[PDB]
């Protein structure tokens, strides 16, 4: 019997819950709301309970505040509740895989399988603790994944240069809450920071009015929560609020002149007025997608966010074999510096002095907090540098010993002595 | 809830219950991708995954 | 009456950064300085000066590289710079271990203990993200802000010390330092807007001309 | 650059004497400058910081700065302050706010300190006579560090400028 699917649904739930686990467990917004749960280390269905009573009652109050609404404005809450809707990420790391596509979240790629990337200014590990989760920005268009997305940019920031178009159809988007905000900035980009300017500026009262309006001011800083089922009434019902606040033509000849062409005409509308996200539990596998190219990389991009089928392609000569090792150098990316050795051969001459837009010189940069053992042990078996000299810019006099021993790398300090003299 | 209990009927009686196959049953019959399984079944914890010992889990 | 700066040597720079906290203490850690310690030791090496970089020092470090400058002889020079790139309170500044006081700083530098620089410009420009002690020719530009929005990317460090190199990349050659400094606390609340402001202790009595 | 002077009236200039011939001095040479001199006496300070309030809230819509000099000798600055903060304040806000003081700070967007020594009064002489002499030539920071060297030559002022432009007063 193919009855596979009763043990699939409900690991997925088991999966689930401990990302919700800890959401709910750490973070100084939900301890100060009141929706925080206990450390148990393995969590249980109450993780997923919590958040089905957040969304019900963060719908049902905007709902019973709004008005009991018209003939007009709740046929717009059919034409936006029965749509199409499809999650952009926009990374730049390398992962299509051919025909295979697996995204994990930062607490699943930093758990003791460390592969390098990561995306993140602090303040989120202590607020939320919602590191656990793949975060998806929304599209409204409603059309196929093989048509390039018409957005590039979140917020205010162009994540990646590499869209990964999923379809909402998945079985994997049913514990995935949506926010209409950024959660941590919970805030409405205004009217002349947001992308597609033509549309906006075509509007000019709507950029006075959809700026930085912060939602659930009980706290601030909060941002509701909506699950799967209460995701899709939530926009409307908040479009609503909005335009029942509006006084310009765009609350009549464009947000009803979309009615019948549910494109450009409707994601330009939604995704400025509001700035959506979708946030997926620790992995997101799938074998239907798109993987669109928008904008080209950058040696920088492919450094950072480790890519070597990209990196091979953006190194074409030494001239650009020595910037990508300068770039390997001042992140510890063993990767990287592994596979320019392999694949080229340098020499002790173009190591004597920073490219322009760095800001160390060599013997300072091996040896500062950020450096990695393998690099710098590399580097001494090359003798590309000397062991025992001073810096002469920063810290003159110091000795990359001093930086091992202030620092207190004992592989390091270990590999300094025993590779050298000091 | 008795259905949590019995549609393991493929049962290692009260045991790890073939951890090999459970990670090659749900790969192949209902079309996972492999990342995804090895998730569920280190989510699993380790040995002696008991139909009824996993599941007090509500 | 302007002050005379024209000496062999157009005065000392000193540049402190701290960037990498050690745990001891609990902050995490300061995010993209290097950036604005280079464009200070770029803008401030533009001026004819002898910039020092010093990159995560400890209080008994700070307290000896201080006093190991105040026994130099700068009577060839015709002033002195100090920039402080750390964290800390109103008037309190943090190495990366702990907390020293700003006044056992100036301490080697109040002219009766340290002849070679007599009636001369001693330039404090702290950018620790109010107890100030009072003597001489001290001026201390002193601000506390991290900026106003776009976290994302620390771009370019931070609002006030590439204000303050924009104005010295072309006003310091026509204009004097508190005309500078007015035009950088404008930039500064201008280029802010949706709080806080730096405020400029000066004791100069004269005027500050870098040319 | 320079603050607009060209309002109807160059601000108020209260004179506070809480304890002679310095603030007699004062008086004319701010009202040489076109300004409204509203001199004072000995106070117990909680009147005086109800008199600011007062003043706090007025039509200085017409002004173009505004003047405060305190003459002292166990009040808290702060509690002067909190009524000039000019988000209550909506016709002082982006004009001067001059605090000549004789005996930390409050730090806010468009202030100015002139702290001074106990010790007429050195420093209240050589400000009147530096304002008499170069009024209509050097703006104000420059009038100030002349009467620093003034006072160290013949403890040293303080000048806690949060200005954001010039000062003139022509
Ligand atoms: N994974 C991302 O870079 C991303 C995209 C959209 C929203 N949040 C995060």
């Amino acid at each position: 019997a193919a009855a596979a699917g009763k043990i699939g649904a409900f690991l997925r739930k088991a999966v689930a819950a401990q990302s919700y686990g800890l959401m709910f467990a750490n973070g100084k917004l939900f301890e100060a709301t009141g929706d925080a749960l206990e450390k148990r280390g393995q969590y249980g269905f109450s993780a997923l309970q919590r958040l089905d009573g957040l969304s019900r009652r963060n719908l049902a109050a905007v709902e019973a505040r709004l008005g009991a609404l018209d003939s007009a404005e709740r046929g717009l809450k059919e034409r936006i509740m029965t749509g199409a809707w499809h999650f952009r990420h926009q990374s730049n790391a390398a992962l299509d895989d051919g025909k295979t596509a697996a995204i994990a979240s930062n607490h699943l790629l930093a758990r003791e399988s460390r592969s390098s990337g990561g995306n993140t200014f602090a303040g989120d590990k202590a607020l939320l603790s919602n590191h656990d989760f793949v975060f998806f920005g929304v599209e409204f268009s409603g059309r196929g994944k093989q048509d390039k997305p018409l957005n590039h940019k979140h917020s205010t920031m162009d994540f990646g240069a590499n869209a990964y178009v999923v379809p909402d159809t998945l079985p994997a988007c049913r514990h995935g809450y949506l926010t209409l905000t950024d959660h941590f900035f919970n805030r409405v980009p205004g009217g002349r920071e947001a992308e597609h300017q033509d549309f906006v500026g075509s509007f000019p009262q709507m950029g006075a009015e959809t700026g930085r309006w912060i939602h659930e001011g009980k706290y601030r800083q909060n941002a509701p929560i909506f699950n799967y089922r209460d995701m899709k009434a939530a926009v409307a019902l908040h479009l609503i609020e909005f335009l029942r606040d509006s006084k310009d033509a765009a609350f009549k000849a464009y947000v009803f002149d979309q009615a019948m062409q549910s494109g450009q005409a409707l994601d330009r509308v939604l995704n400025s007025v509001f700035q959506a996200e979708f946030h997926i539990p620790r992995l997101m596998a799938t074998t239907d997608y798109a993987k669109h190219p928008l904008r080209p990389m950058l040696l920088k991009e492919a450094v950072d966010s480790v890519n070597l089928p990209a990196l091979s392609g953006l190194v074409s000569s030494k001239g650009d074999a020595v910037t990508a090792m300068w770039h390997a150098i001042d992140k510890g990316k063993d990767a990287v510096a592994a596979h320019l050795l392999g694949n080229w051969r340098f020499e002790a001459g173009d190591f004597a002095s920073a490219p322009p837009g760095f800001y160390h010189e060599l013997n300072y940069a091996l040896s500062e907090h950020g450096a990695s053992v393998y690099i710098l042990d590399q580097f001494l078996s090359r003798g590309w540098a000397a062991v025992n000299a001073p810096f002469e810019h920063v810290n003159s006099g110091e000795t990359m010993l001093d930086n091992a021993v202030k620092y207190g790398n004992r592989e390091m300090a270990a590999a300094l002595i025993k590779h050298g003299a000091d | 809830i008795r259905e949590a209990f019995r549609v393991f009927d493929k049962d290692g009686n009260g045991y790890i219950s073939a951890a090999e196959l459970r990670h090659v049953m749900t790969n192949l019959g209902e079309k996972l991708t492999d990342e995804e399984v090895d998730e569920m079944i280190r989510e699993a914890d380790i040995d002696g995954d008991g139909q009824v010992n996993y599941e007090e889990f509500v | 009456n302007s002050y005379k700066m024209d000496y062999p040597e157009m005065g000392l720079c000193i540049i402190i950064n701290n960037k990498n906290f050690h745990k001891s203490t609990g902050m995490t850690s300061r995010s993209g300085t290097d950036v604005d310690a280079a464009n200070l030791r770029e803008t401030f090496r533009n001026l004819k000066y002898e910039v020092r970089n010093k990159n995560d020092l400890t209080r008994e470090e700070i307290v000896e590289l201080m006093r190991d400058v105040s026994k130099e002889d700068h009577s060839k020079r015709s002033s002195f710079v100090c920039v402080l790139l750390s964290h800390g309170e109103e008037g309190i500044i943090f190495g990366t271990n702990g907390p020293v006081d700003l006044k056992k700083i100036t301490n080697f530098f109040r002219g009766d203990r340290c002849r070679s620089l007599t009636g001369k410009p001693k330039l404090f420009i702290i950018q620790a993200c109010h107890k100030i002690p009072v003597e001489a020719d001290f001026l201390y530009a002193y601000s506390t802000a991290p900026g106003y929005y776009s976290w994302r990317n620390s771009k370019d460090g931070s609002w006030f010390i590439q204000s303050l190199c924009a104005m010295l990349k072309q006003y310091a050659d026509k204009l004097e330092f508190m005309h500078i400094l007015t035009r950088v606390n404008r930039k500064v609340a201008t280029e802010f807007e949706s709080k806080q402001i730096p405020c400029i202790v000066s004791m100069l009595t004269k005027e500050l001309y870098f040319y």
